[PDB]
RNA sequence: ACUCUGGUUUCUCUUCAGAUCGCAUAAAUCUUUCGCCUUUUACUAAAGAUUUCCGUGGAGAGGAACAACUCUGAGUCUUAACCCAAUUUUUUGAGGCCUUGCUUUGGCAAGGCUA
RNA sequence: CCUCCGAACGGUAAGA
């Protein structure tokens, strides 16, 4: 163990009581300063852990590839004790999560476990592409959110704005923050404001972290008789400070003053940053001296940033604002437990553990929910890690691991296992404890092999009434599709097994077989897979591997009312299923897959919501069976069976395998085998006959696969590829080489404004998928380097031309017209699935 | 200018700057050095000929050293890259011919997959990617904005920052009944800083500094070798221009190719006792310490090479061979077959005679500096030509033909110069005096000779002077 | 600055219309498939759609030519058609009539596409066997030049 | 606001050298391959391992030289103008008595008297 | 557009 401040069995003891720790995920765009956060943060707790002079230390940065990339790609846990402006220890539980935002699903990860979000923002950049998807996505897990805007430095020592124009660009970041949120959320109690302590400002370069309140606090040590509380509640907005009276007033008492923040806070740290870069050997020690800062003789050789960097130190102390933060705006596990199990839990706050689990009990019923997978030194076995969410985990007690399946109706899901060792991390070393109480975060060895990606520790034999936690729900999806194969085809059997490895560390990585017998791997982007394919190469299977040039996954949809009354007779001949197919209307896709609609819902709100907003027949509306191919699926099976013809007793006993035939059948796709999207299936004829055993699940579920497609084939189907929205941000001389980029590549640019309080332009468009790759190089190649562009999957978009057209000759190598897009789409889709060339009507 | 450059103006062209204060260097040893800032911003102000405008690392985009030793690894060039020879060899590249897995009528090509991306992610579009280094993938974009007009305030709105947009103040605080005494702040109590200003005139400076090309990011430092600064390595580390000629281009290329090599073939020293030559040199009764003019130990070393290659030629009874002063062997006479092959010297003589020849040229150009025939610029010029015409005014690649390998240096490098002097006002023409590249490549040159040329003319003299220093069956 | 954003916004300007054409090019693949429909009287009769309006920044010029190339493309199409079917029936020749062709090519979708009545046909057969011929005319000068 | 401490340069030597010894970059040897090839060198260019050379840092030792003197560290790092103060210390009226009950006396607890 | 221009040896009549 490294030397800390603290006493280990201090923290120990700091783990017992609930309300003592935070559960604090750092959160924000690409190389917005969370690590070098997180670094600041251990070199306030680890006195022997110094950044280097020259180098950034990046602590929790300790994959290989994330060293040398310089971007963090997995999420890390340090678990610390931090003192507040009080001095009041806190153990805090902290997630590193990456910035870039196809790594978005590696920070869902630490958002499932965490009851607050610190979301960190560039000062010179302002609001980027990723904090308004984690703004939207922490909202929307119920987590409370604070906002840190990191690297005010750029805002003195390189941008050199005025102090006042410093502020505002400050009040822009918070209210554009606060209007996200507002737009994304219904309270009033999630507005963000430093008077309120929402708001922390750092530069984690130069080791600079306060609040309105530590700020005061700093004034208050410096001149005593004031309280920094009730000062600190005006050092923010257009308050203003009148010597004359030594009050603080709303109004202007000259006609040229300044806020009560410039004056107090930005002015001061200006100048000591002034001081510091450019008079270190004129009017150094005098500034020095007057601030109480006394540098021995080797301190004062030191180069203008590591000098900054330790001024800054003896200046500010220990992030004790953050603390604060984080203690007065995050609930504790104890507190924040009863949303989280409202959100996460399947069975409610309304079950026998909906409210043993709410009260956060350290000697309940054992219910560990664990959601990242972290390997070892060698790569072989994996270290589950979780929140202990109610009892106290032990060393050596055997547990009951759920997976995503087990349900209660069906318990084939689950495993016994034996807990091994376990650790607190704190991101480089594993402090190894006997145990772990609820509220907590836990490393643990042994369970990880009944898991797959997110598991339910709980007791064996102790609740049968216990469920699962609702599984990891993504930002993005995953699109980008490539196929994998072992050089030596002997060697095939090693590749999955590696093929499992990776399955386990990428939450969001979707590997599968095809019917060809192709390895697929799915993921969010370019960067994703070259760290997954690295991982799968280099840590895990440590063989060759031949990989694919990526491709996207296609959907199919309709454009057309299906032109005959697609029918399906069963081979007993007896039962006739009549269909049409036509698309939804513009949107409704969109509200299914949100859920802003539910199949739990009753009939009485299902049909009051579609009716009042789609116009349709309120016995149609009441009649909607099933949302296809999932749940959320968005594709709807409208029963429009006539009142007067078929008897809803003679149908409500094959509705159940018609529901579920349609459900696997848009599942399959008949164009690709890929999903179907997008389409209502009007169920018009619904023969079927008295006897219930010429009736049966197995008599109508392929059937309903036939008539599923025979319906959606006459419907001019039409191929719909994904589309990612990109921003770049681009200085302003770079934006038409970045409008030729995107040109070539059958991209449009939605908008390009400059950047408030930055001379750089952002540039948001569109752009196909499958044109996206090299999108970004090229775009970093063509602009010298400066236009820096991030890429996330948006939508779903028509592929141009008719998909059928069987009069489109296509040669093998050459990009294909628009109209022969869709034509050349399909049919090398169907090559790779290993299906038949052209699509036959006659099945 | 005594005003603006009053900080380095007393001491900027001497020969040792500042080795006599102890305010700024440690002694006359001259081993550290600690300046103040507005020193360093005069000196970075009168080098900003010979550095980068430059403030990020992001203009080297998959041209940084790692993009290199991806390339390499995987046989591809970028475009302006260096070009090697393959690593793996044996492993046929079109050996895998068309299977089911790499089927071209099953994959979809839109946009051609250029080697840039496979240098990029080289983990997803490379197979078999050994040896692969994964490239710095993204600086946070630089947006600091260099102020040429010191009038400026330090901290002011420039035009190029745009604008911040309008107001929105959401403060809804209870409204008080207005019967009460409101919050005040104690008698002595301030802001922080009241008394110091906002920004003096060294606070510019010093943020222009903070973003500044090393060493003039730098407050204090170490001395190094005069030959030890390239001075031209940023040049060529950059993309070639627009319009430049093919030659130029591949200059470029190879400079940037050896720097690859020298970056990638790089190992640690090894531990190893201090042994000094000169200070053993010392320690007899043979050798004494002067202080002398270069010109003149030019003019001495010159001559004592000469005088020593003539007693190696008369000690073998050599009359009809004639050393010249510009190290030319002679025929006096019509030489007979006999004297011909009795006058075949080794490479060991032909490569030192050579290197005195390259001496002797040098001194010799200083020498005439010296004497008042030939001025400062002229002296540059031709200094500048030495280095770079090796391969026509000596003859050593003749006798060490890997010595080929420094001499198209010389004039890649002579490249890289000239069409960065060239241009504008300066045409074509004799002229250019930066000689500092080429003198930097010959002195490596002599710093791997030396123990090879020692070894070889110790046996030469040792044999002088009587001296030495199907298997299994 | 003002540089700047005068280069930005012609470029601008250039994207957006020539995504506009993009998206009237696909509005005239996706709708018209026939090339005997007049250009003036489709687009009468098809801004009764949704995506109708994507020419606003197009005037009737611009539309009544892209029609016209569309339409030209489509009679391209259906004479490339014509022409594949001409050449499996073992009839067809250097010297075949048209009154004959009228029974050889009687159900023929591709020549009915060509042409609805026997004139236009006709004439499309006959310059099709006159360029075969041509094409003999060459092989036998290639044949008798060595 | 004070007492005890106490340097810098330069030369040489002996060792340890991870570290961008070196923000620079040479050569040789060996083993694999590579291009020529007509005999040796001299070569072409990639990998690995060795050395050699131009340099470097740390520690210790011995000298010569502004060495005779600060600075740094440690140490509690000394006091009278204007305040005798009405919630956690050393100027705060809180002070006592008896009854009752318990307890072996002693001692303990609630109540009253209170200027 | 193409600019990389190498070298030495394997060339001794043997005698008077």
């Amino acid at each position: 163990l490294p030397v800390t401040v603290y006493e280990m069995d201090f923290l120990a003891d700091l783990m017992d009581n609930s309300e003592l720790i935070r559960n604090v995920t750092l959160c924000g765009h690409l190389h917005h300063g969370k690590t070098c956060f997180v670094d600041c943060l251990i070199e306030q707790t680890h006195p022997e852990i110094r950044k280097r002079y020259d180098q950034d230390l990046c602590y929790t940065d300790i994959l290989f590839t994330e060293q040398e990339r310089g971007v963090g790609i997995k999420s890390t846990p340090v678990t610390v004790v931090l003192p507040d402006t009080k001095g009041k220890s806190y153990l805090f539980n902290i997630m590193d999560t990456p910035g870039h935002v196809n790594f978005s699903d590696e920070v869902t990860a630490g958002l499932r476990i965490s009851d607050g979000v610190v979301l960190f923002i560039d000062a010179a950049e302002g609001v980027m592409l990723n904090t308004e998807r984690l703004i939207k996505h922490a909202v929307q897990e119920r987590l409370a959110v604070t906002v840190c805007i990191n690297k005010i430095d750029r805002l003195i020592l390189e941008l050199k704005l005025p102090p006042t124009d410093a502020y505002y660009k400050l009040r822009h970041i918070v209210d554009e923050v606060n209007g996200l949120i507002s737009m994304y959320s219904t309270d009033e109690n999630l507005i963000l404001s430093p008077l309120l302590g929402n708001v922390c400002f750092s530069s984690s370069q130069y080791s600079i972290c306060f609040t309105l309140g530590s700020f005061a606090k700093i004034y208050a040590d410096t001149f005593g008789d004031i309280n920094y509380q009730e000062f600190a509640k005006r050092l923010w907005g257009d308050i203003y400070f009148n010597p004359k009276t030594r009050k603080f007033t709303k109004k202007a008492p000259t006609s040229s003053s300044q806020r009560s923040f410039v004056e107090f806070i930005l002015e001061p740290l200006y100048k000591i940053l002034a001081q510091v870069v450019g008079d270190v050997d004129t009017s150094l020690p005098r500034t020095l001296d007057e601030l109480g800062i006394h540098l021995t003789k080797e301190e004062l050789k030191l180069n203008i940033r590591p000098l900054l960097r330790l001024v800054c130190k003896k200046f500010f102390g220990e992030f004790t604002g953050f603390v604060d933060m984080c203690v007065q705006h995050i609930p504790s596990p104890k507190v924040g437990a009863k949303p989280k199990i409202e959100h996460t839990y399947t069975g409610g706050v309304d079950s026998d553990l909906g409210e043993a689990m709410s009260d956060c009990d350290p000697d309940g019923p054992l219910m560990c929910h664990t959601t990242k997978m972290y390997s070892t030194d060698d790569g072989v076995q994996f270290h589950a890690f979780g929140r202990v969410l109610s009892g106290t985990i032990h060393a050596g007690q055997p547990v009951k691991v759920l997976g995503e399946n087990y349900t209660l109706e069906d318990e084939e899901d689950s495993q016994i296992c034996t807990v091994g060792r376990l650790w607190i991390s704190v991101a480089r070393y594993h402090i190894e404890v006997n145990r772990v109480p609820a509220g907590n975060w836990v490393l643990i060895e042994g369970v990880d092999q009944p898991i797959v990606k997110t598991a339910t520790i709980t007791e064996p034999r102790g609740n049968e009434e216990a469920q699962i936690f609702r599984p990891l729900k993504f930002n993005t999806t995953s699109v980008i599709k490539i196929a994998v194969e072992p050089v030596n085809p002997s060697e095939l059997p090693k590749m999955l097994d590696g093929l499992r490895k990776v399955n386990k560390s990428y939450p969001s990585l979707t590997t599968k077989v095809e019917e060809s017998g192709e390895h697929v791997i799915l993921g969010t982007g370019e960067l994703y897979l070259d760290c997954v394919m690295h991982d799968l190469r280099k840590m895990y299977s440590e063989i060759d591997i031949k990989v694919a040039d990526p491709v996207v996954t296609f959907c199919e949809t309709v454009v057309e009312t299906s032109s005959l009354k697609c029918f399906a007779e069963t081979p007993n001949k007896k039962n006739k299923i009549t269909m049409i197919a036509e698309p939804l209307e513009k949107g409704l896709a969109e509200d299914i897959e949100n859920e802003v609609v539910q199949i739990t819902w009753n009939r009485k709100k299902l049909g009051e919501f579609f009716q009042t907003k789609y116009d349709w027949d309120l016995l149609a509306a009441r009649s909607i069976w099933a949302f296809g191919p999932d749940a959320t699926g968005p594709n709807i099976l409208v029963d429009d069976t006539l009142p007067s013809e078929v008897d809803k007793a003679l149908l409500g006993s094959v509705k159940d395998s018609i529901v579920q035939g349609f459900q696997w059948g848009t599942r399959e796709g008949p164009l690709c085998d890929e999903l179907i999207r997008n389409v209502k299936f009007k169920i018009l004829d619904a023969v079927v006959a008295q006897e219930p055993l010429h009736r049966g699940g197995g008599q109508i579920i392929p059937t309903a696969r036939r008539v599923v497609y025979s319906a959606f084939l006459m419907a001019t189907p039409r191929l719909m590829e994904p589309y990612y929205f990109v921003e770049v941000q681009a200085p302003a001389d770079c934006v038409s080489a970045v409008y030729t980029v995107l040109a070539r590549r059958r991209g449009h640019v939605t908008q390009d404004a400059p950047i408030p309080g930055s001379p750089l332009y952002t540039i948001k468009a569109f752009i196909p998928a499958i044109d996206s790759f090299g999108f970004e190089t090229d775009l970093r190649t063509h602009t010298q380097g400066q236009a820096f562009s991030l890429s996330v999957f948006h939508h779903w978009q028509i592929v141009p031309g008719d998909p059928l057209d069987k009069s489109i000759v296509i040669r093998p190598l050459e990009p294909q017209p628009a109209p022969h897009l869709a034509r050349e789409f399909m049919i090398k889709t169907r090559r790779r699935k290993g299906l038949s060339e052209d699509v036959s009507i006659s099945k | 200018d005594p005003e603006e450059d009053a900080p380095v103006l007393d001491w900027f062209y001497d020969h040792q700057p500042l080795r006599d204060s102890r305010k700024y260097v440690n002694g006359s040893t001259y081993q550290r050095w600690q300046f103040t800032l507005p020193m360093m911003s005069t000196l970075y102000r009168l080098a900003n000929q010979l550095l980068t405008d430059l403030v990020d690392d992001n203009y080297f985009y998959l041209f940084d050293l790692k993009a290199f030793f991806t390339s390499k690894a995987l046989n591809m060039a970028i475009p302006g890259g260096p070009k090697f020879e393959p690593l793996v060899r044996d492993i046929n590249l079109q050996d895998e011919d068309w299977n089911e897995f790499n089927d071209i009528n099953k994959i979809i090509i839109r946009q051609p997959i250029r080697t840039e991306y496979k240098i990029a992610f080289p983990y997803l579009y490379n197979n078999l990617p050994h040896h692969v280094h994964l490239t710095w993938y993204h600086t946070p974009n630089v947006v600091f904005i260099k102020t040429e007009d010191p009038d400026l305030p330090a901290f002011y709105f420039d035009p190029l920052i745009n604008p911040i947009s309008h107001r929105h103040s959401v403060k809804s605080q209870e409204p008080l009944p207005d019967d009460d005494e409101e919050f005040e702040l104690p008698e002595f109590v301030e802001p922080f800083l009241k008394d110091t200003p906002l920004y003096t005139d060294n606070t510019a400076n010093g943020i222009a500094l903070l973003w500044a090309p090393r060493p003039f990011n730098l407050r204090s430092g170490r001395t190094r070798r005069a030959l030890d600064i390239p001075l031209v390595k940023n040049w060529y580390r950059e993309h070639c221009p627009a319009g430049q000629p093919v030659k130029v281009r591949v200059s470029y290329q190879k400079l940037l190719k050896y720097y690859v090599l020298n970056a990638l073939k790089h190992r640690p020293p090894k531990a190893q006792k201090k042994r000094y030559l000169f200070r053993s040199f010392k320690a007899t009764k043979f050798f004494q310490s002067t202080k002398l003019d270069w010109v003149e130990v030019g003019l001495q070393v010159c001559r004592q090479g000469y005088n020593m290659l003539n007693l190696l030629i008369h000690r073998k009874n050599l009359n009809y061979l004639h050393l010249d002063y510009n190290f030319n062997l002679k025929p006096v006479k019509t030489l007979t077959t006999k004297e011909r092959k009795k006058s075949r010297f080794g490479n060991a003589f032909h490569l030192c005679r050579e290197v005195l020849r390259l001496t002797k040229l040098v001194v010799d150009s200083h020498v005439q500096y010296r004497l008042g025939n030939v001025d400062a610029f002229q002296l540059a010029d031709g200094l500048q030509y030495i280095f770079a015409h090796v391969g026509q005014l000596t003859g050593m690649y003749r006798y060490k033909y890997k010595l080929m390998r420094q001499i198209r240096m010389c004039k890649d490098l002579k490249h890289l110069i000239y069409y960065r002097f060239n241009t504008g006002p300066v045409g074509k023409g004799p002229g250019c005096g930066f000689w500092a590249a080429g003198w930097r490549v010959w002195l490596f040159f002599m710093r791997g000779i030396t123990p090879l040329l020692e070894r070889w003319l110790g046996n030469l003299l040792a044999r002088q002077f009587e001296g030495r220093h199907s298997h299994f069956d | 600055r003002s540089e700047q954003t005068k280069e930005i916004d012609r470029e601008r300007e250039q994207h957006k219309r020539e995504e506009a054409i993009q998206n009237f090019k696909a509005l005239l693949s996706d709708m018209v498939r026939s090339s005997d429909v007049s250009w003036s009287d489709t687009r009468r009769t098809l801004r009764k759609d949704h995506r109708w309006e994507s020419g606003s920044l197009l005037e009737r010029e611009e539309k009544e030519k892209l029609f016209n190339e569309h339409i030209e493309a489509l009679t391209k199409k259906k004479r490339e058609h014509f022409r594949q079917l001409l050449d499996e029936t073992s009839a067809i020749t250097l010297t075949s009539t048209w009154k004959e062709v009228k029974k050889i090519i009687k159900e023929d979708p591709r020549c009915i596409k060509f042409s609805s009545s026997d004139r236009k046909k006709q004439r499309e057969f006959e310059e099709y066997i006159r360029d075969k011929y041509i094409t003999a005319k060459a092989d036998f000068r290639t044949l008798l030049k060595e």
